[PDB]
Protein backbone atom coordinates (compact mmCIF):
# COMPACT_ATOMS: atom_id res chain seq x y z
CA UNK A 1 0.00 0.00 0.00
CA UNK A 2 1.13 3.15 -0.91
CA UNK A 3 1.59 5.79 2.33
CA UNK A 4 -0.56 8.67 3.19
CA UNK A 5 0.36 11.70 4.40
CA UNK A 6 -2.21 14.40 6.02
CA UNK A 7 -0.64 18.08 4.99
CA UNK A 8 -2.11 20.84 6.64
CA UNK A 9 -2.28 24.37 4.94
CA UNK A 10 -2.18 27.27 7.43
CA UNK A 11 -1.94 30.78 7.34
CA UNK A 12 -4.07 34.16 7.82
CA UNK A 13 -7.16 35.31 5.34
CA UNK A 14 -6.75 35.80 1.66
CA UNK A 15 -2.67 34.84 1.63
CA UNK A 16 -3.37 32.16 -1.21
CA UNK A 17 -4.27 28.98 0.76
CA UNK A 18 -7.03 27.91 -1.06
CA UNK A 19 -6.16 28.97 -4.69
CA UNK A 20 -2.69 26.93 -3.76
CA UNK A 21 -4.47 24.06 -2.99
CA UNK A 22 -6.77 24.04 -6.09
CA UNK A 23 -3.59 24.69 -8.48
CA UNK A 24 -2.09 21.74 -6.70
CA UNK A 25 -5.22 19.40 -6.84
CA UNK A 26 -6.96 20.12 -9.42
CA UNK A 27 -4.71 22.74 -12.18
CA UNK A 28 -7.15 25.53 -12.11
CA UNK A 29 -6.59 28.79 -10.40
CA UNK A 30 -9.49 30.42 -8.26
CA UNK A 31 -9.83 34.27 -8.89
CA UNK A 32 -12.89 34.70 -7.01
CA UNK A 33 -12.09 34.90 -2.88
CA UNK A 34 -14.49 32.99 -1.09
CA UNK A 35 -13.90 32.57 2.93
CA UNK A 36 -12.56 29.23 3.92
CA UNK A 37 -14.26 27.25 7.09
CA UNK A 38 -13.01 23.83 6.00
CA UNK A 39 -11.83 21.83 2.80
CA UNK A 40 -10.58 19.00 1.98
CA UNK A 41 -8.75 17.31 -0.64
CA UNK A 42 -7.13 13.47 -2.11
CA UNK A 43 -4.27 13.59 -4.54
CA UNK A 44 -2.41 10.44 -5.43
CA UNK A 45 1.00 11.89 -7.08
CA UNK A 46 4.50 10.38 -7.01
CA UNK A 47 7.50 11.89 -4.90
CA UNK A 48 11.25 9.98 -5.10
CA UNK A 49 9.82 7.27 -7.79
CA UNK A 50 6.92 6.50 -5.15
CA UNK A 51 2.94 6.43 -5.27
CA UNK A 52 1.65 8.71 -2.73
CA UNK A 53 -1.83 9.44 -1.16
CA UNK A 54 -2.00 13.20 0.26
CA UNK A 55 -4.40 14.09 2.22
CA UNK A 56 -4.46 17.91 2.42
CA UNK A 57 -6.91 20.45 4.84
CA UNK A 58 -7.13 23.62 3.54
CA UNK A 59 -7.86 25.48 6.13
CA UNK A 60 -9.81 29.04 7.88
CA UNK A 61 -7.70 31.92 7.92
CA UNK A 62 -9.07 33.07 11.04
CA UNK A 63 -9.69 27.17 19.50
CA UNK A 64 -10.21 23.34 20.27
CA UNK A 65 -10.44 22.79 16.23
CA UNK A 66 -7.06 24.10 15.74
CA UNK A 67 -5.53 22.15 17.98
CA UNK A 68 -7.17 18.63 16.20
CA UNK A 69 -5.64 19.45 12.83
CA UNK A 70 -2.59 19.90 14.65
CA UNK A 71 -2.70 16.96 16.30
CA UNK A 72 -3.46 15.22 13.18
CA UNK A 73 -1.34 16.85 11.00
CA UNK A 74 1.90 15.40 9.80
CA UNK A 75 3.44 18.32 7.42
CA UNK A 76 2.55 22.21 8.14
CA UNK A 77 2.59 24.65 4.91
CA UNK A 78 2.80 28.22 6.42
CA UNK A 79 1.75 30.60 3.77
CA UNK A 80 2.32 34.59 3.90
CA UNK A 81 1.35 36.92 1.23
CA UNK A 82 4.29 39.05 -0.06
CA UNK A 83 1.94 41.86 -0.40
CA UNK A 84 0.79 42.08 3.45
CA UNK A 85 3.39 42.34 5.59
CA UNK A 86 0.46 41.52 8.46
CA UNK A 87 0.16 38.24 7.47
CA UNK A 88 3.74 37.41 7.46
CA UNK A 89 3.85 38.65 11.08
CA UNK A 90 1.24 36.11 11.82
CA UNK A 91 3.24 33.11 11.55
CA UNK A 92 4.84 33.49 14.59
CA UNK A 93 2.34 32.52 16.83
CA UNK A 94 1.19 29.55 14.62
CA UNK A 95 4.66 28.29 14.50
CA UNK A 96 4.32 28.34 17.97
CA UNK A 97 1.04 26.81 18.32
CA UNK A 98 1.84 23.67 16.51
CA UNK A 99 5.48 22.69 18.14
CA UNK A 100 3.12 23.01 21.48
CA UNK A 101 0.65 20.85 20.49
CA UNK A 102 3.43 18.27 18.63
CA UNK A 103 5.20 18.73 21.88
CA UNK A 104 8.22 18.58 19.97
CA UNK A 105 10.48 20.97 17.64
CA UNK A 106 11.54 19.00 14.97
CA UNK A 107 8.23 19.21 12.52
CA UNK A 108 7.82 18.68 9.22
CA UNK A 109 7.12 22.56 7.92
CA UNK A 110 8.03 24.54 5.22
CA UNK A 111 7.47 28.69 4.70
CA UNK A 112 5.68 29.61 1.60
CA UNK A 113 5.60 33.36 0.55
CA UNK A 114 2.55 33.37 -2.21
CA UNK A 115 1.48 35.86 -4.62
CA UNK A 116 5.04 36.40 -6.05
CA UNK A 117 3.82 36.99 -9.44
CA UNK A 118 2.46 40.68 -7.67
CA UNK A 119 6.35 41.58 -7.85
CA UNK A 120 4.62 44.96 -7.98
CA UNK A 121 2.89 44.90 -4.86
CA UNK A 122 5.79 43.53 -2.79
CA UNK A 123 6.04 44.79 0.85
CA UNK A 124 7.86 41.56 2.16
CA UNK A 125 11.47 41.08 0.54
CA UNK A 126 12.68 37.41 0.03
CA UNK A 127 15.24 38.16 2.94
CA UNK A 128 12.53 38.39 5.65
CA UNK A 129 11.33 34.99 4.56
CA UNK A 130 14.73 33.57 4.70
CA UNK A 131 15.44 35.25 7.97
CA UNK A 132 12.81 33.98 9.08
CA UNK A 133 13.39 30.67 7.92
CA UNK A 134 17.02 31.20 9.60
CA UNK A 135 15.17 31.85 12.89
CA UNK A 136 13.30 28.52 12.75
CA UNK A 137 16.50 25.89 12.26
CA UNK A 138 16.66 25.97 8.49
CA UNK A 139 13.08 25.63 7.71
CA UNK A 140 11.91 24.88 4.45
CA UNK A 141 10.96 28.10 2.98
CA UNK A 142 9.75 29.00 -1.14
CA UNK A 143 8.24 31.79 -2.65
CA UNK A 144 5.01 30.47 -5.01
CA UNK A 145 2.27 31.82 -6.59
CA UNK A 146 -0.90 29.85 -7.72
CA UNK A 147 -1.28 32.49 -10.92
CA UNK A 148 1.45 31.58 -12.19
CA UNK A 149 2.10 27.81 -10.71
CA UNK A 150 5.44 29.01 -9.55
CA UNK A 151 6.55 26.60 -6.99
CA UNK A 152 3.47 25.23 -6.26
CA UNK A 153 3.91 21.44 -6.22
CA UNK A 154 7.17 21.69 -4.46
CA UNK A 155 5.29 23.14 -1.52
CA UNK A 156 3.69 19.43 -1.23
CA UNK A 157 6.24 17.41 -2.32
CA UNK A 158 9.15 18.84 0.61
CA UNK A 159 6.58 18.27 2.83
CA UNK A 160 6.29 14.71 1.78
CA UNK A 161 10.07 14.80 1.27
CA UNK A 162 10.25 15.61 5.48
CA UNK A 163 8.16 13.10 6.71
CA UNK A 164 9.81 10.98 4.86
CA UNK A 165 13.16 11.67 6.28
CA UNK B 1 -31.05 34.24 10.24
CA UNK B 2 -30.39 30.36 11.37
CA UNK B 3 -27.35 29.86 9.75
CA UNK B 4 -25.66 25.89 9.75
CA UNK B 5 -22.39 24.80 8.56
CA UNK B 6 -22.75 21.69 6.16
CA UNK B 7 -19.93 19.45 5.31
CA UNK B 8 -20.45 18.09 2.22
CA UNK B 9 -18.52 14.93 0.91
CA UNK B 10 -17.53 14.20 -2.59
CA UNK B 11 -16.55 10.45 -3.67
CA UNK B 12 -13.47 10.56 -3.32
CA UNK B 13 -13.58 11.23 0.17
CA UNK B 14 -12.88 15.12 0.15
CA UNK B 15 -14.48 17.55 1.62
CA UNK B 16 -16.16 21.00 1.32
CA UNK B 17 -17.54 22.80 4.68
CA UNK B 18 -20.55 25.19 3.40
CA UNK B 19 -22.08 28.21 5.29
CA UNK B 20 -26.07 27.38 4.76
CA UNK B 21 -28.40 29.83 5.64
CA UNK B 22 -31.79 29.26 6.72
CA UNK B 23 -33.19 30.56 3.13
CA UNK B 24 -31.05 28.01 0.71
CA UNK B 25 -32.64 25.47 -1.43
CA UNK B 26 -30.57 22.39 -2.46
CA UNK B 27 -30.56 24.34 -5.64
CA UNK B 28 -28.69 27.36 -3.91
CA UNK B 29 -25.87 24.69 -2.24
CA UNK B 30 -25.68 22.90 -5.80
CA UNK B 31 -24.83 26.37 -7.39
CA UNK B 32 -21.87 26.76 -5.04
CA UNK B 33 -20.55 23.93 -5.65
CA UNK B 34 -20.74 23.99 -8.88
CA UNK B 35 -18.60 27.05 -8.44
CA UNK B 36 -16.05 25.36 -6.18
CA UNK B 37 -15.68 22.12 -6.93
CA UNK B 38 -15.30 22.86 -10.84
CA UNK B 39 -17.33 20.32 -12.09
CA UNK B 40 -19.34 19.53 -15.86
CA UNK B 41 -22.66 21.13 -14.08
CA UNK B 42 -24.56 18.26 -15.28
CA UNK B 43 -28.22 17.80 -14.75
CA UNK B 44 -27.33 14.51 -12.43
CA UNK B 45 -25.10 16.15 -9.84
CA UNK B 46 -27.01 16.74 -6.71
CA UNK B 47 -27.18 16.77 -2.66
CA UNK B 48 -27.84 12.99 -1.38
CA UNK B 49 -28.24 12.48 2.35
CA UNK B 50 -26.93 8.82 4.04
CA UNK B 51 -28.57 7.90 6.98
CA UNK B 52 -25.66 5.17 8.62
CA UNK B 53 -27.93 3.77 11.61
CA UNK B 54 -31.00 2.71 9.53
CA UNK B 55 -28.92 2.15 6.08
CA UNK B 56 -31.32 4.59 3.84
CA UNK B 57 -30.64 7.56 1.63
CA UNK B 58 -31.82 9.48 -1.23
CA UNK B 59 -31.13 12.57 -3.62
CA UNK B 60 -32.39 15.72 -1.94
CA UNK B 61 -34.99 17.78 -4.45
CA UNK B 62 -33.42 20.58 -5.78
CA UNK B 63 -36.29 23.12 -4.08
CA UNK B 64 -35.63 21.61 -0.62
CA UNK B 65 -34.45 24.06 2.64
CA UNK B 66 -31.60 22.39 3.06
CA UNK B 67 -31.90 23.67 7.11
CA UNK B 68 -34.96 22.47 7.29
CA UNK B 69 -33.94 18.90 6.42
CA UNK B 70 -31.14 18.74 8.71
CA UNK B 71 -33.41 20.05 10.97
CA UNK B 72 -34.66 16.76 12.13
CA UNK B 73 -31.06 15.53 12.31
CA UNK B 74 -30.10 14.33 15.92
CA UNK B 75 -27.78 15.49 17.86
CA UNK B 76 -24.95 13.14 17.37
CA UNK B 77 -26.48 11.92 13.81
CA UNK B 78 -24.19 9.92 11.63
CA UNK B 79 -26.02 11.28 8.62
CA UNK B 80 -24.27 12.80 5.65
CA UNK B 81 -24.85 15.08 3.17
CA UNK B 82 -22.53 14.05 -0.37
CA UNK B 83 -22.39 15.64 -3.59
CA UNK B 84 -22.97 13.27 -6.35
CA UNK B 85 -24.40 12.57 -9.45
CA UNK B 86 -27.46 10.30 -9.81
CA UNK B 87 -28.37 9.75 -13.57
CA UNK B 88 -31.79 8.14 -12.01
CA UNK B 89 -32.81 11.62 -10.48
CA UNK B 90 -34.21 12.91 -13.91
CA UNK B 91 -34.95 9.71 -15.74
CA UNK B 92 -38.06 10.69 -16.67
CA UNK B 93 -37.49 13.64 -18.08
CA UNK B 94 -34.68 12.21 -20.50
CA UNK B 95 -36.67 9.35 -21.32
CA UNK B 96 -40.24 9.87 -20.69
CA UNK B 97 -41.33 6.48 -22.61
CA UNK B 98 -39.97 4.44 -19.85
CA UNK B 99 -41.84 5.38 -17.58
CA UNK B 100 -45.39 5.91 -19.57
CA UNK B 101 -46.06 3.49 -20.67
CA UNK B 102 -38.86 7.61 -29.32
CA UNK B 103 -37.84 10.91 -30.84
CA UNK B 104 -37.37 14.19 -29.08
CA UNK B 105 -40.16 15.56 -31.17
CA UNK B 106 -42.44 12.62 -29.37
CA UNK B 107 -40.73 13.03 -25.81
CA UNK B 108 -41.39 16.96 -25.45
CA UNK B 109 -45.20 16.20 -26.54
CA UNK B 110 -45.19 13.30 -23.75
CA UNK B 111 -43.71 15.45 -21.41
CA UNK B 112 -45.99 18.59 -22.36
CA UNK B 113 -49.34 16.21 -21.59
CA UNK B 114 -47.85 14.61 -18.74
CA UNK B 115 -46.35 17.82 -16.60
CA UNK B 116 -47.61 21.06 -18.31
CA UNK B 117 -51.59 20.54 -18.18
CA UNK B 118 -53.95 21.95 -15.36
CA UNK B 119 -52.69 18.69 -13.67
CA UNK B 120 -50.09 16.52 -13.68
CA UNK B 121 -50.38 12.82 -15.21
CA UNK B 122 -48.77 10.23 -12.66
CA UNK B 123 -47.35 7.23 -15.08
CA UNK B 124 -49.74 3.88 -14.66
CA UNK B 125 -47.75 2.12 -12.28
CA UNK B 126 -49.20 -1.05 -11.05
CA UNK B 127 -47.53 -4.42 -9.85
CA UNK B 128 -46.71 -6.65 -7.03
CA UNK B 129 -44.08 -5.37 -4.02
CA UNK B 130 -42.84 -7.12 -1.13
CA UNK B 131 -44.13 -5.49 2.03
CA UNK B 132 -42.26 -5.73 5.57
CA UNK B 133 -44.08 -6.68 8.10
CA UNK B 134 -43.64 -4.35 11.72
CA UNK B 135 -40.38 -5.34 13.40
CA UNK B 136 -40.16 -8.84 11.96
CA UNK B 137 -37.77 -10.48 9.33
CA UNK B 138 -41.26 -11.11 7.26
CA UNK B 139 -42.34 -10.08 4.16
CA UNK B 140 -45.52 -10.48 2.47
CA UNK B 141 -46.28 -9.93 -1.29
CA UNK B 142 -49.06 -7.85 -2.08
CA UNK B 143 -50.35 -5.66 -5.02
CA UNK B 144 -50.13 -2.19 -5.03
CA UNK B 145 -51.00 1.46 -7.59
CA UNK B 146 -49.62 4.35 -7.85
CA UNK B 147 -51.78 7.34 -7.54
CA UNK B 148 -51.36 11.21 -7.23
CA UNK B 149 -51.95 11.13 -3.83
CA UNK B 150 -50.28 8.09 -2.81
CA UNK B 151 -49.76 4.26 -3.08
CA UNK B 152 -53.45 2.52 -3.10
CA UNK B 153 -54.51 -1.22 -3.28
CA UNK B 154 -57.44 -3.43 -3.55
CA UNK B 155 -59.18 -4.41 0.24
CA UNK B 156 -59.19 -8.14 0.32
CA UNK B 157 -62.30 -9.14 -1.23
CA UNK B 158 -63.21 -6.46 -3.60
CA UNK B 159 -61.68 -5.22 -6.46
CA UNK B 160 -61.31 -2.57 -8.90
CA UNK B 161 -62.70 0.88 -8.66
CA UNK B 162 -63.28 3.85 -8.14
CA UNK B 163 -63.86 4.87 -4.31
CA UNK B 164 -63.24 1.52 -2.53
CA UNK B 165 -59.56 0.95 -3.35
CA UNK B 166 -57.97 1.86 -0.07
CA UNK B 167 -54.70 4.16 0.65
CA UNK B 168 -51.88 2.70 2.35
CA UNK B 169 -49.73 5.75 2.36
CA UNK B 170 -49.91 9.31 1.20
CA UNK B 171 -47.24 11.26 -0.13
CA UNK B 172 -47.40 14.09 1.89
CA UNK B 173 -46.69 12.36 4.76
CA UNK B 174 -43.18 10.64 3.72
CA UNK B 175 -40.16 10.90 1.92
CA UNK B 176 -38.92 8.24 -0.10
CA UNK B 177 -35.06 6.34 0.21
CA UNK B 178 -33.48 3.83 -1.40
CA UNK B 179 -33.25 0.73 1.33
CA UNK B 180 -29.57 -0.80 1.98
CA UNK B 181 -28.84 -4.48 3.20
CA UNK B 182 -32.16 -4.99 3.86
CA UNK B 183 -31.94 -8.51 2.09
CA UNK B 184 -28.96 -9.33 4.93
CA UNK B 185 -30.70 -6.91 7.56
CA UNK B 186 -34.22 -8.27 7.22
CA UNK B 187 -34.13 -11.20 4.92
CA UNK B 188 -36.00 -9.30 1.65
CA UNK B 189 -35.99 -11.24 -1.13
CA UNK B 190 -33.68 -9.07 -3.12
CA UNK B 191 -31.71 -5.91 -2.35
CA UNK B 192 -34.31 -3.87 -4.69
CA UNK B 193 -36.03 -2.10 -1.83
CA UNK B 194 -37.27 1.46 -1.15
CA UNK B 195 -38.70 2.69 1.88
CA UNK B 196 -41.22 5.05 2.68
CA UNK B 197 -40.65 7.17 6.01
CA UNK B 198 -41.58 10.43 7.63
CA UNK B 199 -38.80 13.30 7.84
CA UNK B 200 -38.59 13.36 11.30
CA UNK B 201 -38.05 9.44 11.95
CA UNK B 202 -34.27 9.11 12.83
CA UNK B 203 -33.99 5.39 14.08
CA UNK B 204 -35.91 2.04 14.13
CA UNK B 205 -39.63 2.51 13.96
CA UNK B 206 -42.65 0.66 12.98
CA UNK B 207 -43.88 3.56 10.97
CA UNK B 208 -40.95 3.40 8.41
CA UNK B 209 -42.52 1.15 5.41
CA UNK B 210 -40.44 -0.83 3.64
CA UNK B 211 -41.09 -2.31 0.42
CA UNK B 212 -38.70 -4.84 -2.06
CA UNK B 213 -39.04 -5.21 -5.52
CA UNK B 214 -38.05 -8.26 -7.83
CA UNK B 215 -35.88 -6.45 -9.58
CA UNK B 216 -33.94 -3.63 -10.38
CA UNK B 217 -36.20 -2.30 -13.26
CA UNK B 218 -39.56 -2.38 -11.12
CA UNK B 219 -37.28 -0.61 -8.23
CA UNK B 220 -36.19 2.44 -10.60
CA UNK B 221 -40.05 2.43 -11.68
CA UNK B 222 -41.67 2.91 -8.31
CA UNK B 223 -38.93 5.36 -7.01
CA UNK B 224 -39.68 7.67 -10.52
CA UNK B 225 -43.01 7.14 -10.46
CA UNK B 226 -43.38 8.22 -6.38
CA UNK B 227 -41.36 11.29 -7.10
CA UNK B 228 -43.38 12.22 -9.93
CA UNK B 229 -46.38 11.50 -7.60
CA UNK B 230 -45.11 13.36 -4.52
CA UNK B 231 -43.33 16.52 -6.70
CA UNK B 232 -45.23 16.98 -9.42
CA UNK B 233 -45.05 20.24 -11.37
CA UNK B 234 -42.24 20.99 -9.00
CA UNK B 235 -39.84 18.41 -10.28
CA UNK B 236 -40.08 19.62 -13.83
CA UNK B 237 -39.55 23.09 -12.91
CA UNK B 238 -35.97 22.14 -11.04
CA UNK B 239 -35.35 19.90 -14.61
CA UNK B 240 -35.56 22.78 -16.43
CA UNK B 241 -33.68 24.89 -13.78
CA UNK B 242 -31.32 22.39 -14.17
CA UNK B 243 -30.67 21.94 -17.78
CA UNK B 244 -30.31 26.00 -17.67
CA UNK B 245 -27.16 25.65 -15.98
CA UNK B 246 -25.96 22.75 -18.04
N1 LIG C 1 -2.16 37.35 -8.10
C1 LIG C 1 -2.31 36.30 -7.26
N2 LIG C 1 -3.49 36.20 -6.58
C2 LIG C 1 -3.69 35.16 -5.72
C3 LIG C 1 -2.64 34.14 -5.54
N3 LIG C 1 -3.11 33.25 -4.64
C4 LIG C 1 -4.36 33.66 -4.28
N4 LIG C 1 -4.69 34.80 -4.94
C5 LIG C 1 -5.96 35.56 -4.83
O1 LIG C 1 -6.13 36.04 -3.51
C6 LIG C 1 -7.50 35.88 -3.10
C7 LIG C 1 -7.54 35.02 -1.84
O2 LIG C 1 -7.04 33.72 -2.16
P1 LIG C 1 -7.56 32.45 -1.30
O3 LIG C 1 -6.76 31.26 -1.75
O4 LIG C 1 -9.06 32.39 -1.40
O5 LIG C 1 -7.14 32.92 0.17
P2 LIG C 1 -7.13 31.99 1.48
O6 LIG C 1 -5.76 32.05 2.11
O7 LIG C 1 -7.68 30.64 1.10
O8 LIG C 1 -8.20 32.77 2.42
P3 LIG C 1 -9.09 32.17 3.64
O9 LIG C 1 -9.72 30.89 3.14
O10 LIG C 1 -10.10 33.26 3.89
O11 LIG C 1 -8.15 31.96 4.79
C8 LIG C 1 -8.24 35.26 -4.27
O12 LIG C 1 -8.89 36.32 -5.00
C9 LIG C 1 -7.15 34.65 -5.12
O13 LIG C 1 -7.46 34.63 -6.51
C10 LIG C 1 -1.40 34.32 -6.31
O14 LIG C 1 -0.46 33.50 -6.20
N5 LIG C 1 -1.31 35.40 -7.13
MG1 LIG D 1 -9.33 29.64 1.71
Amino acid sequence: HMREYKLVVLGSVGVGKSALTVQFVQGIFVEKYDPTIEDSYRKQVEVDCQQCMLEILDTAGTTAMRDLYMKNGQGFALVYSITAQSTFNDLQDLREQILRVKDTEDVPMILVGNKCDLEDERVVGKEQGQNLARQWCNCAFLESSAKSKINVNEIFYDLVRQINR
Amino acid sequence: MKKLVVKVHMDDSSTKSLMVDERQLARDVLDNLFEKTHCDCNVDWCLYEIYPELQIERVFEDHENVVEVLSDWTRDTENKVLFLEKEERYAVFKNPQNFYLMNAKNKEYLLEESFCGTSIIVPELEGALYLKEDGKKSWKRRYFLLRASGIYYVPKGKTKTSRDLACFIQFENVNIYYGIQCKMKYKAPTDHCFVLKHPQIQKESQYIKYLCCDDARTLSQWVMGIRIAKYGKTLYDNYQRAVARA
